[PDB]
RNA sequence: GGCCUGCU
RNA sequence: AGUAGAAACAAGGCC
């Protein structure tokens, strides 16, 4: 039968139809009568629609060849031929620009003069039958329907005919064309019922070929086949197989508990070797600063001017010289390093106006000091294959280090109080609510108490410092930059001032991953002398570079004014957590306001203003050797801001190892205390668990060694 | 923690002598001479001014820290106190 | 005196100060170089703790595999992944009869989703390993690649638009004699059928950073595109089934699994007499994913499959048959450096097979030579257990049928357990008239743990009286308590532009509010530290200070320019109005009646040049991924503004032979563009069909251009040229 | 006019043409995600580093018939260099700012009536009244509550073809809304924004978000209203209660 | 010396 | 040298 639509019809329908066909995603060779069926249902709309064009009046004007012009307007305008959603696209456009009513099914043309739809169909069966069939299955049409059928009849309701009669003359010599040329082939034994709405499908998803063949090696052990073992699912049934085999097991493979007692946790054992170092980016004990009692506020500014003008206050300078010696590099580089910089900051200040930010001169001091063209070029494989030398990036476990006293000094005054207000918060909504009145009030008070901290101090340090790092890093990538420490505070008096710790000398930076590597030089003032503690300062190169008075009663001190010197660096992932070290400030007064929220949540009442005036109840927060000491809820505050602050300076995979895997312990010794009898299946693992984070981290060991005093002091 | 030292003395250069401290944890022996602040001896570790003659122990059932100082010098002549992590000290005079 | 802040501890509980243990206000641990080490330790150890099994040879990739099902039982406490297929089947059973009508229900939901999803829900995805450049690129970009590739070899039933006939096409390669794929450097290339079996059956290994809490660096996978469909498959059918579990906590968020474990704890204690002891163990398991075999899933889904149409069991079942088989790349490779000669060189990990030993180090050459036998073709065959998680619903599953197989009814005994379970992480209640009936359960409950390739590890678990315990970072003493330190690191500018910034800190501090029980104070506290690195971090200073920055000077002129300043948003220099109040209001309404008009209307235009908006899915969703957790998004509150610009991207793929893909990216998007002002839902709902573009656009033109003259700005001499401009591109389009 | 003239400008080029022939209408997704951008994994820390740089963000071509290259003293405020993968060009955050105190003005009386959510949420703030603080424990209880205050009774695909015949009434396609609570839904939010020009997508999303009903479980202790869950930071807390009354009421 | 890139 | 820690950075590539 498709020999027909090979032959008469042109091409243009043919593929419309095959298009039309792939739609609803049957095949065509089943069933092809619907496919000749539906395409002369499209030629009839063709043949209906085109050679009918409409000017500015009604009256369409009917040409056998549209004539080169403007005016190729088409009167009827064809809806079938599309796909669904483009189909009732356009329903939908007619509807909304010609403020008609949208039919339910689908037409297929489209008339202005009386704007309305048409649905042409031509059916086998005569008219009179068909019309009102359509016209039932449309629910309340006022689209006009019109059909034709093979005897040659036509109808209408409304006795309405849209357009010329010749043009259906031409419909039904088309019509009869299509009836006695079938005459020729003879499809009448089913061309008039070959369709009944058939519509139904399998979904096939057949496993052969080779991924069959990978089903049958992915079986257990004793099977062939998936058909097999799918067979021996389907009829496997439970027949008590787990409790033979726990029968059968080994009765060794056991959970046994072993009871936790006050004499059962041991002392985690420490790593000894050489005394731990300092790792800090800048000095937090050992600083010193030279002021000048300025109104600017912490941002306000330029930083080299400020530098200067504090530099200037102070006098005694001495020509440098070697103290400490960095013991591995170049100390002469150092000291020259710091004349460089001493007659750099000069010759700023002697110029028109303090640039905003200073370029330094790349000698090769500061070649050396910041790591220069010193990373081995990269290579193919192919042409270094014979060096005996060539081997792997040297991995291994750290080098292990004792703990020193250093580190514990070091905390103890970074919880000490100031003389100075080194937060100076940003503006909030004002209050409305009681609730955000007590809120207010009890923020007022925290930074009352942790204000006046060396710990606020070196949040507000490092976040500067870095914030300015990263952003020269970024800015200039290629060539060495000066930026001096700047941090400001105000005085009791109430007076504001700006502090200059030193400065930094910040290398080349061009950081691609979160892990490389920019290097920078960092030189810090001081007064502590290196010689007593040599082994906290391995990595640092100090010069003897003045004398300071400072007045005390005992005539005036006089004393020496040391740099501390040293070759640092960071990353951009280091760089952008050190300028978030505010959120300790965070971490401290949510555990504070914690507390006082559950002490409260008893006596029905807040309790800020008593704890942090009365001061009567105190919190374990340290130990002397008379005994445990107590302190008042702001010496808790200070202490749990310090500890968060180093936290963050000291920051390492051996803290992150450590904290969990002793919290572990610290909940099960927790769990003993509360008479919860506790009980572990293998303790040695856990605390071999413990002991490898402490390899050389000086704030690890601290924390170990504070864990140790706990389970000491606990356990009672 | 109290603690208490026992066994010094006026002895002979050469001599011996054996230090205890009763105690109320690691220890250790420091010592102080009269023109001086503390000096290091033993803890349990002995310094390099009296190793290999002197000898630091413990007994955790009596309580009981011991040095066992031998070949005594004038040099060792100082108060030799206890410590825990202080005792009041005991004097040790060699001549 | 000395500070000692862990006693502390001594007056307050662990638990209510454990926040104090979290050491989240440093840089987190980070790789630096390759993971090939650990992908190489993983695979060994993998293939060590089921050293017993039986080897084969893959009759089709040629790679040799271990399979330890129904191997001899353990007789140590080490890890072990010799499941007993008989056992697991009988916990499948049991836990069948226990809620019965889960499986046949949940396939049914299953199948209609099967039958019913689209292929673009593969573009729903994060990196994937595209094997047609052996490389990790986005979901979409490897998806439309290896379409490309399968048109281009012949295999277009994808062309019907649905997930199943894609997957179809996928499997019908499989058995294709010779594939082509494109380089460029472009080049056509031809690969066998056995290489290709083994590019769609690798997995490519990266190192995971960001990871807090462990000393040690760990390994992570990503597969393919072609198993992807059928893993989307499998998890969906997983989600439904542990959907109906209570017992289970996987696919729930934080809360749920409190009240689910406040409920559960309660149940066991409350129904507990004064005669029966209450213990819970906080259980942790070793090497949870290493010993998962990817057969013994197969098993698990072929019996919940049961009685089921044919084609939905093969659909469900060819994903555990590719991972039974799967293959892991090696990884980037390995860097040697020459002191004496000064230089460094970067080998491919695919070298790993021939390079000689003498530049490796004792463990890793050890490690090298262990894995030596399982490398082909640069790839190691891990078919022993899963590799990272992939198959995180079906463990929980497993992990939900051992909880229930002690329901008292199938124990048989006085002693009796339940609790919950999220893959690698347990909370058990155990029950028993005495110290030896609890002894006796949790002994039991090992063992059978034991059976089904679990293992519990014995260094990070403990067992106390039931009261206080641990889960996921949720620390439970007679009531959950907040933590705050696992937030600690979402309290800064997240980074995706101004006005979502601002939204997103202060809704996170409002959700920490609700959730975490932040503090007042604090919330104030942490609302201006955010201000104030907010201002520090887009160079957006208050505007009356002398802050010199890139951006003091315009902010400064709109200052002064504004008359009413306290309208000003803090992205352009104006004052917070925030406050604990204000926590769940958009910065532009907040500040709405207080902006001088002018300014307003510069500011919400729509013609800006910044504002550009791609997708409905991507209007006001912001991906953060939170510490201590997978990767998830958030709605946030935000107005389109001048401020939503999205930022600069990367740009270094100028340098790179993969050049071409700008030209493309530019290519797709200019077509894309033009189609939705053609079709302008194409955002909103994604168009569907199978007809190309230019017919959809030219006949719209049509149309369009038809009915906005029988109404608008068209004229005759306008349409008439647009109908014969569409027939030109249509006689284009021709030729 | 221009649509399909830069229709026929792509299809001149033969790359273009071939994409536009051979791709069909169902991968329009996937192309159009197509990209070699991977999405970040450290958003913050590129944020900061890349806001040091000068012309960070992007912006559409037209910015540079705008907005001038430079402002007054010299500080150049966009660049020709186009991004990466796409024709849009990378510009400096001022010319952000200049744009919010030069660039061209409109009336935005009508963004009040597509923000309808938030909007309705600061109104009804402005007209709440406090009351005291009362401190005594709270038993936070866990509960599956509605968040969304002004949902319809609407879900998300139930609303979808709502907000499409709102805002693009032609690609409905076979859909005719039943429920009439829809038909008057669409009536008021057709007229309400007939000629609102903000974009099409913006405004759909923002129906979503206002019909769409939501639901998430958090922990509550009392209230459980819509209006008092979206103020439950404000309200509750560990052993404070702030009794509060939303304007609405 | 000149120019390109900074998660590809 | 320095940062850092089971492998890397201490610029890369292209002419």
């Amino acid at each position: 039968m498709e020999d027909f639509v090979r032959q008469c019809f042109n091409p243009m329908i043919v593929e419309l139809a095959e298009k039309a066909m792939k739609e609803y995603g049957e095949d065509l060779k089943i069933e092809t009568n619907k496919f000749a069926a539906i395409c002369t249902h499209l030629e009839v709309c063709f043949m209906y629609s085109d050679f009918h064009f409409i000017n500015e009046r009604g009256e369409s004007i009917i040409v056998e060849s549209g004539d080169p012009n403007a005016l190729l307007k088409h009167r009827f305008e064809i809806i079938e031929g599309r796909d669904r959603t483009m189909a009732w696209t356009v329903v939908n456009s007619i509807c909304n620009t010609t403020g008609a009513e949208k039919p339910k099914f689908l037409p297929d043309l489209y008339d202005y003069k009386e704007n309305r739809f048409i649905e042409i169909g031509v059916t086998r069966r005569e008219v009179h039958i068909y019309y009102l069939e359509k016209a039932n299955k449309i629910k309340s049409e006022k689209t006009h329907i019109h059909i034709f059928s093979f005897t040659g009849e036509e109808m209408a309701t409304k006795a309405d005919y849209t357009l010329d009669e010749e043009s259906r003359a031409r419909i039904k010599t088309r019509l009869f064309t299509i009836r006695q040329e079938m005459a020729s082939r003879g499809l009448w034994d089913s061309f008039r019922q070959s369709e009944r709405g058939e519509e139904t499908i399998e979904e096939r998803f057949e496993i052969t070929g080779t991924m069959r063949r990978l089903a049958d090696q992915s079986l257990p052990p004793n099977f062939s086949s998936l058909e097999n073992f799918r067979a021996y699912v389907d009829g496997f049934e439970p027949n008590g197989y787990i409790e033979g085999k726990l029968s059968q097991m080994s009765k060794e493979v056991n959970a046994r508990i072993e009871p936790f007692l006050k004499t059962t946790p041991r002392p985690l054992r420490l790593p000894d070797g050489p005394p731990c170092s300092q790792r800090s980016k800048f000095l937090l004990m050992d600083a010193l600063k030279l002021s000048i009692e300025d109104p600017s506020h912490e941002g306000e500014g330029i930083p080299l001017y400020d530098a200067i003008k504090c530099m200037r206050t102070f006098f005694g300078w001495k020509e440098p010289n070697v103290v400490k010696p960095h013991e591995k590099g170049i100390n002469p580089n150092y000291l020259l390093a710091w004349k460089q910089v001493l007659a750099e900051l000069q010759d700023i200040e002697n110029e028109e106006k303090i640039p905003k930010t200073k370029n330094m001169k790349k000698t090769s001091q500061l070649k050396w000091a910041l790591g220069e063209n010193m990373a081995p070029e990269k290579v193919d494989f192919d042409d270094c294959k014979d060096v005996s030398d060539l081997k792997q990036y040297d991995s291994d476990e750290p080098e292990l280090r004792s703990l020193a006293s250093w580190i514990q000094s070091e905390f103890n005054k970074a919880c000490e109080l100031t003389d100075s207000s080194w937060i100076e918060l940003d503006e909030i909504g004002e209050d409305v609510a009681p609730i955000e009145h007590i809120a207010s009030m009890r923020r007022n008070y925290f930074t009352a108490e942790v204000s006046h901290c060396r710990a606020t101090e070196y949040i507000m340090k490092g976040v500067y410092i870095n914030t300015a790092l990263l952003n020269a890093s970024c800015a200039a990538m290629d060539d060495f930059q000066l930026i001096p420490m700047i941090s400001k505070c105000r005085t009791k008096e109430g007076r504001r001032k700006t502090n200059l710790y030193g400065f930094i000398i910040k290398g080349r930076s061009h950081l691609r991953n979160d892990t490389d590597v920019v290097n920078f030089v960092s030189m810090e003032f001081s007064l502590t002398d290196p010689r007593l503690e040599p082994h906290k300062w391995e990595k640092y190169c100090v010069l003897e570079i003045g004398d300071m008075l400072l007045r005390s009663a005992i005539g005036q001190v006089s004393r020496p004014m040391f740099l501390y010197v040293r070759t640092n660096g960071t990353s951009k992932i280091k760089m952008k957590w050190g300028m978030e070290m505010r959120r300790c400030l965070l971490q401290s007064l949510q555990q504070i306001e914690s507390m006082i929220e559950a002490e409260s949540s008893v006596k029905e009442k807040d309790m800020t203003k008593e704890f942090f005036e009365n001061k009567s109840e105190t919190w374990p927060i340290g130990e002397s050797p008379k005994g445990v000491e107590e302190g008042s809820i702001g010496k808790v505050c200070r202490t749990l801001l310090a500890k968060s602050v180093f936290n963050s300076l000291y920051a390492s995979p051996q803290l992150e190892g450590f904290s969990a895997e002793s919290r572990k312990l610290l909940l099960i010794v927790q769990a003993l205390r509360d008479n919860l009898e506790p009980g572990t299946f293998d303790l040695g693992g856990l605390y071999e668990a413990i002991e490898e984070c402490l390899i050389n981290d000086p704030w690890v060991l601290l924390n170990a060694s504070w864990f140790n005093s706990f389970l000491t002091h606990a356990l009672r | 923690v109290q603690l208490q030292e026992s066994g010094g003395g006026l002895v002979q250069a050469g001599d011996s002598l054996r230090l205890s401290c009763t105690t109320s944890y690691g220890v250790g022996w420091f010592r102080q001479a009269p023109g001086e602040e503390r000096e290091f001896g033993a803890s349990i570790y002995y310094a390099d001014s009296v190793k290999g003659r002197f000898t630091i122990s413990r007994d955790n059932a009596k309580n009981t820290v011991y040095l066992q100082m031998n070949s005594l010098k004038a040099e060792d002549t100082a108060v030799y106190y206890c410590a825990a992590r202080w005792g009041q000290g005991t004097q040790v005079t060699v001549s | 005196m000395d500070v000692n802040p862990t006693l502390l501890f001594l007056k307050v509980p662990a638990q209510n100060a454990i926040s104090t243990t979290f050491p989240y206000t440093g840089d987190p641990p980070y790789s630096h170089g390759t993971g090939t080490g650990y992908t190489m330790d993983t695979v060994n150890r993998t293939h060590q703790y089921s050293e017993k099994g039986r080897w084969t040879t893959n009759t089709e990739t040629g790679a040799p595999q271990l399979n330890p099902i129904d191997g001899p039982l353990p007789e140590d406490n080490e890890p072990s992944g010799y499941a007993q297929t008989d056992c697991v089947l009988e916990a499948m059973a049991f836990l069948e009869e226990s809620h019965p009508g889960i499986f046949e229900n949940s396939c049914l939901e299953t199948m209609e989703v099967v039958q019913q999803t689209r292929v673009d829900k593969l573009t729903q995805g994060r990196q994937t390993y595209d094997w047609t450049l052996n490389r990790n690129q986005p979901a979409a970009t490897a998806l439309a690649n290896t379409i490309e590739v399968f048109r281009s070899n012949g295999l277009t039933a994808n062309e019907s638009g649905r997930l199943i006939d894609f997957l179809k096409d996928v499997m019908e390669s499989m058995d294709k004699e010779e594939m082509e794929i494109t380089t460029h450097f472009k080049k056509k290339q031809r690969l066998n059928k056995r290489s290709y079996l083994i590019r769609a059956l690798t997995l490519n290994t990266m190192t995971k950073d960001a990871e807090r809490g462990k000393l040690k660096r760990r390994a992570i996978a990503t597969p393919g595109m072609q198993i992807r469909g059928f893993v989307y498959f499998v998890e969906t059918l997983a989600r439904s089934i542990c959907e109906k579990l209570e017992q289970s906590g996987l696919p729930v968020g934080g809360n749920e699994k409190k009240a689910k474990l406040a409920n559960v704890v309660r149940k066991m204690m409350t129904n507990s007499q004064d005669t029966e002891l209450s213990f819970t163990i906080t259980g942790d398991n070793t090497k949870w994913n290493e010993n998962q075999n990817p057969r013994m899933f197969l098993a698990m889904i072929t019996y919940i499959t049961r009685n089921q149409p044919e084609w939905f069991r093969n659909v469900l079942s060819i994903a555990p048959i590719m991972f039974s088989n799967k293959m892991a790349r090696l990884g980037k490779g390995y860097m040697f450096e020459s002191k004496s000669m000064k230089l460094r060189t970067q080998i491919p990990a695919e070298m790993l097979a021939s390079i000689d030993l003498k530049y490796f180090n004792d463990s890793t050459r050890k490690k090298i030579e262990k894995i030596r036998p399982l490398l082909i073709d640069g790839t190691a065959s891990l078919s022993p257990g899963m590799m990272m998680g992939m198959f995180n619903m079906l463990s929980t599953v497993l992990g939900v049928s051992i909880l229930n197989l002690g329901q008292k009814r199938y124990t048989k005994t006085t002693y009796w357990w339940d609790g919950l379970q999220s893959s690698d992480d347990f909370a058990l209640i155990v029950n028993a008239p005495n110290h030896e009936g609890i002894q006796a359960g949790v002994d039991r409950f090992y063992r059978t743990c034991k059976l089904l390739g679990i293992n519990m590890s014995k260094k990070k678990s403990y067992i106390n009286r039931t009261g206080t315990f641990e889960f996921t970072s949720f620390f439970y003493r007679y009531g959950f308590v907040a933590n705050f330190s696992m937030e600690l690191p979402s309290f800064g500018v997240s980074g995706i532009n101004e006005s979502a910034d601002m939204s997103i800190g202060v809704t996170v501090i409002k959700n920490n509010m609700i959730n975490n029980d932040l503090g007042p104070a604090t919330a104030q506290m942490a609302l201006q530290l955010f201000i104030k690195d907010y201002r520090y971090t887009y160079r957006c200073h208050r505007g009356d200070t002398q802050i010199q920055t890139r951006r003091s000077f315009e902010i400064k002129k709109l200052w002064e320019q504004t008359r009413s300043k306290a309208g000003l948003l803090v992205s352009d220099g104006g004052p917070n109005l925030y406050n604990i109040r204000n926590l769940h209001i958009p910065e532009v309404c907040l500040k709405w009646e207080l902006m001088d008009e002018d300014y307003q209307g510069r500011l919400c235009n729509p013609l800006n040049p910044f504002v550009s908006h791609k997708e409905i899915e991507s209007v006001n969703n912001a991906v953060m991924m939170p510490a201590h957790g997978p990767a998830k998004n958030m709605e946030y509150d935000a107005v389109a503004t001048t401020h939503s610009w999205i930022p600069k991207r990367n740009r270094s793929i100028l340098n790179t032979s993969q050049r071409g893909i700008l030209e493309d990216e530019q290519m797709y998007q200019k077509c894309c563009n033009l189609f939705e002002k053609f079709f302008p839902s194409s955002s909103y709902r994604r168009p569907v069909g199978i007809s190309s573009m230019v017919e959809a656009m030219v006949s719209r033109a049509r149309i369009d251009a038809r009915i906005d003259f029988e109404s608008g700005r068209i004229k005759k001499e306008e349409f008439a040229e647009i109908m014969k401009i569409c027939s030109t591109i249509e006689e284009l389009r021709r030729q | 006019m221009e649509r399909i003239k830069e229709l026929r400008d792509l299809m001149s080029q033969s790359r273009t043409r071939e994409i536009l022939t051979k791709t069909t209408v169902d991968h329009m997704a996937i192309i159009k995600k197509y990209t070699s951008g991977r999405q970040e994994k450290n958003p913050a820390l590129r944020m900061k580093w890349m806001m040091a740089m000068k012309y960070p963000i992007t912006a559409d071509k037209r910015i540079m018939e705008m907005i001038p290259e430079r402002n007054e003293q010299g500080q150049t405020l966009w660049s020709k260099t186009n991004d990466a993968g796409s024709d849009r060009v990378m510009v400096s955050p001022l010319a952000v700012t200049w744009w919010n105190r030069n660039g061209p003005t409109t009336s935005a009386v009508h963004y009040p009536k597509i923000y309808k959510t938030y909007f309705e949420k600061v109104e009804r703030l402005k007209h709440g009244t406090f009351g005291p603080v009362h401190f005594r424990n709270q038993v936070k209880i866990r509960r599956r509550v509605d968040i969304n205050p002004g949902h319809a009774d609407l879900s998300a695909k139930e609303a979808q073809d709502v907000i499409m015949e709102v805002v693009f009434p032609n690609e409905v396609g076979a859909r005719i809304l039943t429920s009439e609570s829809q038909l008057t839904i669409t009536k008021e939010k057709k007229e309400e924004l007939q000629d609102c020009k903000i974009s099409p997508l913006m405004v759909a999303y923002m129906l979503e978000r206002e019909l769409v009903r939501k639901t998430r479980f958090l922990p509550v202790a009392g209230g459980t209203s819509s209006v008092y869950i979206e103020v439950l930071h404000l309200t509750q807390g560990t052993c404070w209660e702030q009794m509060y009354t939303p304007g609405g009421e």
